């Protein structure tokens, strides 16, 4: 099963720091298994804490449409939004991160401020 | 007249008791060196004090239910004096009280365990002289982790000989202690329990002296590790061989040679890993 | 050579004590190569670090049946009998690691204090 | 794309120290693609880093065939030959660096070393 | 059993010594008139309790021979506790800790001599009741 060795060196890499690594090896997997939503999510992951907003944005939303209710995606893509300076977004997502779960008082405290860039 | 006694007894062990706890206490929260060298050596006044004081009350009780009241309450105060002792002298970077320290864990366990041998031997149940026994082995395995612990927290090999010399020691006399017990009881199924009590402090013992003799490059401490090993499993071996010879039932006597077997073993390993460091 | 792989991700994982991840690898290195003792002994001692005996002592059981010379597997497969409470069992095989290597303190030590639980 | 994982491996391994590890994945890598030069390169340094010079000096050759202009592989097979007591190689390749890379402060000193050494 | 309580016996009465040996010379090579009053006292005191634990299991010794060995014992590690306070606390211009050594020699050789006859009285031999007496003498005069 290369897919799931794939996705083992992946979440070792991540988990090491070695972005670098677990991001190609997590394309590996998904390429093979695109279903896989765990996957979809850490490799956005790698990307956010690269700096690469673009991608872990779109990634996220991948991870999201195979899994509504993850609320941590709901919340870094929220986050990523709102590091581009799109308010409007980044107020929408974490509104839904905290409807999921609503002890984030990270994304309540980000929310208000998105509403203060806001218009 | 037994409840008198036994009341007298839970008496005096209370008030021994709070006194070890506030004594710790009251030197705990020094920064003085000297208020805790006196709370060392009153904890261990106090209760080898109160322990000469419950024996003698103790000797009148002629019922075996009162006489295990009494070993309790010894085995108790002991215990707690010695923790009270190892907290309260830790640390102090090593270099101060860490002898008045094993001295007096060493002392009180002696105390302890020759009074409990001393009214243990007027129980006439095999029950009774069992818990007697493990009592005495509790004793004895608490003293030999307490002295291990300080002698290995240290910052230098200051005083690691007066922690090997203690050990074996107190392992010898819990040893022979054991044994004297032992040799009254008449079944087999007693006199195994006694034989592995013996093997299995032998073991601590020589267990305890083996890392800390093996802790650093050291020479002579490693002169008197070796001869402490071998001193501890002869005087455990020949316990068992005098309590082996009273059974009759052969799977009982070939269990007693694994367990000297083991012993032998335990030494001649130790000692050989000592020997090349 | 998949199964190579496989082997070589859940050693890198075990080592670095990242035994979730150890795990799932060394089960694809043995599906692929079922004689694999030291994997099959790793896979038990991933196993026994997260306490999860029972399979310690499968997996320990096969990579002894594979190579009958482990002492260090007879050992532990001696103490997952031991944390389990079957003495009779750590004893048996205590004094199997013994014979292979007399040098094994712990077995010994482990041994008398099983003879103590022991009836 | 086992070649890929299999170099992935190689270089995690690698990175965290784990030249055991690194040098079986990059036998594999390289087995599946013969033209990976880096993986060639870093074959060569796991084995410099454990002291088997030999090897060392072999698969540092074969990552120059595929690319001449790798400095540091010049560098270190001169460093290799120089611990081997070939102080005329060590030298051809101390200038070879230097030509590529002139900051290599290094190489000027090993060369002046190996000058001294030579003859 | 008359075997076990004697060698229990052997082994308090060796470590004892080894401890008075220990304390004065740790307070013979020092310049401290502390540290040494700390010696004298400890070898009284630890010699004060050598002895009771003896005599407690010296008590479950039916036989003569044994007895005489734990006599011998307690007369043993008193008188070197003698010495050792006499070596100890001499000198010190003779106005320093005269009065310690002097009540804590006359205060072992009382312990040590009431605990002799305690036990002595158990003889039924008149052979072993003069090795007492002796024993007793000779504490007596050394202090």
């Amino acid at each position: 099963e290369e897919a799931e060795l794939a996705y083992l060196l992946g979440e070792l890499a991540y988990k090491l720091g070695e972005y670098r690594i677990a991001i190609r090896a997590y394309r590996i997997a998904l390429k093979r298994d695109p279903n896989n939503a765990e996957a979809w999510y850490n490799l956005g992951n790698a990307y956010y804490k690269q700096g690469d907003y673009d991608e872990a944005i779109e990634y996220y939303q991948k991870a999201l449409e195979l899994d509504p209710n993850n609320a941590e995606a709901w919340y870094n893509l929220g986050n990523a939004y709102y590091k581009q300076g799109d308010y409007d977004e980044a107020i929408e997502y974490y509104e839904k991160a905290l409807e999921l779960d609503p002890e984030n008082l990270e994304a309540l405290q980000n929310l208000l401020n998105a509403m203060d860039k806001q218009g | 007249i037994e409840e008198v006694v036994a009341e007298m007894i839970d008496i005096l062990a209370e008030s021994s008791k709070k006194s070890i706890e506030e004594l710790a206490r009251a030197a705990d929260n020094k920064t003085t060196e000297k208020a805790v060298a006196e709370a060392i050596e009153e904890i261990a006044r106090l209760a080898t004090a109160a322990i000469q004081l419950i024996e003698a009350l103790a000797k009148n009780l002629a019922s075996e239910e009162f006489m295990a009241r009494a070993i309790s309450a010894i085995a108790e105060l002991a215990k707690k004096a010695i923790e009270a002792i190892y907290r309260l002298a830790d640390n102090h970077t090593t270099d101060t009280f860490m002898a008045r320290a094993i001295a007096a864990i060493a002392n009180l366990a002696v105390t302890a365990i020759l009074a409990i041998a001393a009214l243990a031997s007027n129980h006439t149940t095999e029950e009774f002289m069992a818990r007697a026994i493990s009592a005495i082995a509790e004793l004895a395995k608490k003293a030999i982790e307490a002295i291990y612990r300080l002698a290995d927290n240290h910052t230098t090999d200051k005083f690691m000989a007066a922690a090997i010399e203690a050990i074996a020691l107190l392992a010898t006399l819990a040893i022979l202690a054991i044994a004297l017990l032992a040799s009254n009881h008449t079944t087999e199924k007693f006199m195994a329990r006694a034989i592995m009590a013996i093997a299995i402090l032998a073991a601590k013992a020589i267990e305890a002296i083996y890392r800390l003799a093996d802790n650093h490059t050291s020479p002579t401490y490693i002169e008197k590790a070796i001869e402490a090993i071998e001193k501890i499993a002869r005087k455990a071996i020949k316990a068992i061989e005098m309590l082996a010879k009273n059974i009759t039932t052969e799977e009982y006597k070939e269990k007693a040679k694994k367990i000297i077997d083991i012993i032998r073993k335990l030494a001649k390993m130790a000692i050989k890993k000592l020997e090349d460091n």
